[PDB]
């Protein structure tokens, strides 16, 4: 089986160097080109460049050239994507992929037939930081009420949110986090419940931020006058 | 640079239905160099078709491709639940190799208007110098929804961010959060906070509001 195994998730500061790897198996590494593809969070695919392992002369997309380097070490079946100085704009998922083409020396390429699992790169001025958890308190309003928790200013991803220690699952929505201009993430977790349950049923959001070993249990109540 | 334009941006279909996706090249792309990929959330893309019409290894026969001039088509003859994903086209004829912007195939269902909710910033957060005002659009369909923030009837711009959930596994709806971020000083300078929601399922736009310091 042909496999492309990429290195683990990276969390870096602007100006730091970084080399991510793609180790291949199941075929002759020098008989196929390798491509690198960038995918920004919630965005489409962008071709970065290609390398023919061995005759290490890399071809770049002009918009990527100069800021990133593509190289390969045929002795260890590994392709690399490398930056000397990261920018917050380098935050994205990176994929390596095997290129397929003709068998007659035309130099034609058809596409990327086998892809690596991807490597997430997060570039931010922030250091590890646990979230502040604020209530999204239900209004004095078919008889459905909404309540939630605002999980603010944490780094890096991820946070998990459960409600009433996992007993409350129906109607729960935990939104994807947004990376704020400060370099810290923010997300909200909400639940719709019967309005008649407000003040009779306890609602607690259980937030866990494993990177900072932060566990917060926030009781969410209607705001008193 | 060869620009590939995919159409439509989103296809809303039911399992069992036919899906027809288009990819138009800015200049002539010879059929051998046009490929299609499928990408699922949290997964790498997968090669579906190469050379405009040839199925990649292990790809089922419900997937096919065809060309007509600068227009390339990917057809899914009968959608299976695993086919609701994002599809990209790519050309490898000219450097730089380029991708289309993608077409999302989502699950079709009846129109559902959002339930709208507004949340003021907590007293706890205000102690920090920042105020976050949250507007929730709950369980709606289709995806298209417009959220506009008003502070003392002044239309807001550039100070809000939206996040959307993936289509719900049980009811095929979307949910959306919009967060308005203000300094504590600006928050305390104004009284009326409102979010106005426009959606296909709402006969009139729905406005949810609160007055700062009222219950």
């Amino acid at each position: 089986e042909v496999q492309l195994v990429q290195s683990g998730a990276e969390v870096k500061m602007p100006g730091e160097s970084l080399r991510i790897s793609c180790k291949v198996s199941g075929y002759n590494f020098v008989k196929f080109w390798i491509a690198w593809v960038r995918q920004k969070p919630g965005k489409g695919l962008e071709w970065m460049g290609v390398i023919h392992p061995g005759d290490s002369d890399s071809t770049y997309n002009p918009s990527f050239q100069g800021h990133v380097s593509i190289s390969a070490d045929k002795s260890i079946n590994t392709a690399y994507l490398q930056w000397n100085s990261l920018k917050a704009s380098d935050t994205a998922m990176y994929f390596c992929a095997r290129v397929v083409g003709d068998r007659e020396g035309f130099g034609y390429h058809y596409g990327l037939d086998v892809w690596g699992q991807g490597t997430t790169v997060t570039v931010s001025s922030a250091s590890t930081k646990g979230p502040s958890v604020f209530p999204l308190a239900p209004s004095s309003k078919g008889g459905t009420a909404a309540l939630g928790c605002l999980v603010k200013d944490y780094f890096p991803e991820p946070v998990t949110v459960s409600w009433n220690s996992g007993a409350l699952t129906s109607g729960v929505h935990t939104f994807p986090a947004v990376l704020q201009s400060s370099g810290l993430y923010s997300l909200s977790s909400v639940v719709t419940v019967p309005s008649s349950s407000l003040g009779t049923q306890t609602y607690i959001c259980n937030v866990n931020h494993k990177p900072s070993n932060t566990k917060v249990d926030k009781r969410v109540e209607p705001k008193s006058c | 640079e060869i620009v590939l334009t995919q159409s439509p941006g989103t296809l809303s279909l039911s399992p069992g239905e036919r899906a027809t996706l288009s990819c138009r090249a800015s200049q002539s792309v010879f059929s051998t160099f046009l490929a299609w990929y499928q990408q699922k959330p949290g997964q790498a893309p997968r090669l579906l078709i190469y050379a405009a019409s040839r199925r990649a290894a292990g790809i089922p026969d419900r997937f096919s491709g065809s060309e007509s001039g600068t227009d390339f088509t990917l057809t899914i003859s009968r959608l299976e639940p695993e086919d609701f994903a994002v599809y990209y086209c790519q050309q490898s004829e000219s450097s730089p190799w380029t991708f289309g912007q993608g077409t999302k195939v989502d699950i079709k269902r009846t129109v559902a208007a959002p339930s709208v909710f507004i949340f003021p910033p907590s007293d706890e957060q205000l102690k920090s110098g920042t105020a976050s005002v949250v507007c929730l659009l709950n369980n709606f369909y289709p995806r298209e929804a417009k959220v506009q923030w008003k502070v003392d009837n002044a239309l807001q711009s550039g100070n809000s961010q939206e996040s959307v959930t993936e289509q719900d596994s049980k009811d095929s709806t979307y949910s959306l959060s919009s967060t308005l971020t203000l300094s504590k000083a600006d928050y305390e300078k104004h009284k009326v906070y409102a979010c106005e929601v426009t959606h296909q399922g709402l006969s009139s736009p729905v406005t949810k509001s609160f007055n700062r310091g009222e219950c």
